[PDB]
């Protein structure tokens, strides 16, 4: 069955700049098929293109397709601000499939995320699971690793992310990460931290607290 | 032009759900028409699909499970949807499908959640400080949503809600924060107002060091 | 005593386009199918209710021959109890098929640099076609409640759609040409 491969998964541009989106499919197949869709945040998907180079009803000048055999592509030559969204590729074999999807987000300078970690409350504690917070406010690129560390082992697979959506004033992103310990294991280590690496900051940033210890 | 789903809801696991799309302006059976979903965070995956002529077709993890089928003089779509499992859980779409000319019409998409959960108001624990952060921990709860604000809708500047995380339960947890000037945590106030109507539990948590 | 004419079907330099399936009928010949059975030039040689060496020492009433151009991802549909663009609306072989399919790749003859637009098939038809059924109709598909009138548009599109034939195109893409042998009053076709 063809699959569908999009490139690249992110796009960072800014408002005026050309975009050039890519979708590569696993066998050499006919364009007649080939169509692009747009979604917005919240909204259902919207067909842009179709027969990988005909634009469809309504859809602005500036939304062009091309491509051919296992190669074809998206390009947006002047984005506007509402073109920052998730754009799919779609073939129609014996059936329609997609590609992953590629994001399209607002370019800005580096800005290094300000961490911050926060102990498990006395409340919780006293319902046998403590939970330990790792924030990361405020950063750009999006790409970032959050380490764990309990008395400088470093955990694995009892923790979970997730992110905001980039900010529709200063284009950062934000991330929460937290670390589902029992309170029985809790109380066998002493020092809880965050090692936060990231583009902006020069060596990874750790934050940490001592259990016990105000 | 449009289509509407309908039917969406909480189902158990290996629960049964209908879903239905009424369309205007195209002729459901007159044209290939499918459902296409996606799950929370996740891309768009082909479902199921339905020839003019009748003939169906499924993708390989609903095969066995899910039924396509139509009314005509009703102009609906339906998709029945058996053994349900939680990784159906998504927004489902049912399109039109041109096939050389794209899938031009999309309906908005109903909601699907399959859990064993049960309905349950969080815990709301303080994110305390030791410019300074501070937040709510809200745990384990369901179904979504929980509504956060603080100080009852007065800050709003540097507040981040996330989106919440399933956890291995089943239940749902989030994490609300704020960042204020460090002078301001001895002559502020901070409390984060979380809403679970479902469970019709509102909590007012004061957040101080 | 005559040879039957299966040359000006296996070897014509023409094919049909699905939609429009051309069928020759053989009738008053003699036939050896375990010549055809054993050329070896075709990447599909399926029969049913038959067998290929047992097809030499049986006589019928009336053997057709239904020859057309369709891509390799479809060749599978040319059998009993399938579904599909080909079977529901261009070539429907009955459940109770007696005969043979044969195929071959036909890239070398039927594919074009830039496309080859002169195969083509139906796309649009509101139902399936019964087996045997040929339609070559051209009219505007109506895919709403309104009306079409000939004319293109929303909800208006002409059935047919070209294969696009390019060299370059995978396997299941590309042109196969397929011959469909039926079996069937007294006995005119038989063989040796
Ligand atoms: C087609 O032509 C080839 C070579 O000219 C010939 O050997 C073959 O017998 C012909 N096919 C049939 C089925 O007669």
């Amino acid at each position: 069955e063809i699959v569908l491969t999009q490139s690249p998964g992110t796009l960072s541009i800014s408002p005026g700049e050309r975009a050039t989106l890519s979708c590569r499919a696993s066998q050499s197949v006919s364009s007649s098929y080939l169509a692009w869709y747009q979604q917005k945040p919240g909204q259902a998907p919207r067909l842009l293109i179709y027969g990988a180079s005909s634009r469809a009803t309504g859809i602005p000048d500036r939304f062009s397709g091309s491509g051919s055999g296992t190669d074809f592509t998206l390009t947006i030559s002047r984005l506007e601000p509402e073109d920052f969204a998730v754009y799919y590729c779609q073939q129609y074999g014996s059936s329609p499939t997609f590609g992953q999807g590629t994001k399209l987000e607002i370019k800005r300078t580096v800005a290094a995320p300000s961490v911050f970690i926060f102990p498990p409350s006395d409340e919780q504690l006293k319902s046998g699971t403590a939970s330990v917070v790792c924030l990361l406010n405020n950063f750009y690129p999006r790409e970032a690793k959050v380490q764990w560390k309990v008395d400088n082992a470093l955990q694995s697979g009892n923790s979970q992310e997730s992110v905001t959506e980039q900010d529709s004033k200063d284009s950062t992103y934000s991330l929460s990460s937290t670390l589902t310990l029992s309170k029985a294991d809790y109380e066998k280590h002493k020092v809880y931290a965050c090692e936060v690496t990231h583009q902006g900051l020069s060596s990874p940033v750790t934050k940490s607290f001592n259990r016990g210890e105000c | 032009v449009q289509l509407v789903e309908s039917g969406g809801g909480l189902v158990q696991p290996g629960g049964s759900l209908r879903l239905s799309c009424a369309a205007s302006g195209i002729t459901v059976s007159s044209n290939y028409m499918n459902w296409v979903r996606q799950a929370p965070g996740k891309g768009l995956e082909w479902v199921s699909l339905i020839y003019s002529g009748g003939s169906t077709y499924y993708a390989d993890s609903v095969k066995g499970r899910f039924t396509i089928s139509r009314d005509n003089s009703k102009n609906t779509l339906y998709l029945q949807m058996n053994s349900l499992r939680a990784e159906d859980t998504a927004v489902y779409h049912c399109a039109r499908d041109l096939v050389v000319y794209g899938m031009d019409v999309w309906g908005q998409g109903t909601t699907v959640t399959v859990s064993s959960a049960s309905t349950k108001g969080p815990s709301v624990f303080p994110l305390a400080p030791s410019t300074a952060a501070l937040g709510c921990l809200v745990k384990d709860y369901f179904p979504e949503p929980v509504t956060v604000s603080w100080n009852s809708g007065a800050l709003t500047s540097g507040v981040h809600t996330f989106p919440a995380v399933l956890q291995s339960s089943g239940l749902y947890s989030l994490s609300s924060v704020v960042t204020v000037p460090s002078s301001s945590l001895g002559t502020q106030t901070y409390i984060c107002n979380v809403n679970h109507k479902p469970s019709n539990t509102k909590v007012d948590k004061k957040v101080e060091p | 005593t005559n040879l039957c004419p299966f040359g000006e079907v296996f070897n014509a330099t023409r094919f049909a386009s699905v939609y429009a399936w051309n069928r020759k009928r053989i009738s008053n010949c003699v036939a050896d199918y375990s010549v055809l059975y054993n050329s070896a030039s075709f990447s599909t040689f399926k029969c049913y209710g038959v067998s290929p060496t047992k097809l030499n020492d049986l006589c019928f009433t009336n053997v057709y021959a239904d020859s057309f151009v369709i891509r390799g991802d479809e060749v599978r549909q040319i059998a009993p109890g399938q579904t599909g663009n080909i079977a529901d609306y261009n070539y429907k072989l009955p459940d109770d098929f007696t005969g043979c399919v044969i195929a071959w790749n036909s890239n070398n003859l039927d594919s074009k640099v830039g496309g080859n637009y002169n195969y083509l098939y139906r796309l649009f038809r509101k139902s399936n076609l019964k087996p045997f059924e040929r339609d070559i109709s051209t009219e505007i598909y109506q895919a709403g409640s309104t009306p079409c009138n000939g004319v293109k548009g929303f909800n208006c599109y002409f059935p047919l759609q070209s294969y696009g034939f390019q060299p370059t195109y995978g396997v299941g893409y590309q042109p196969y040409r397929v011959v469909v042998l039926s079996f069937e009053a007294p006995a005119t076709v038989c063989g040796p």
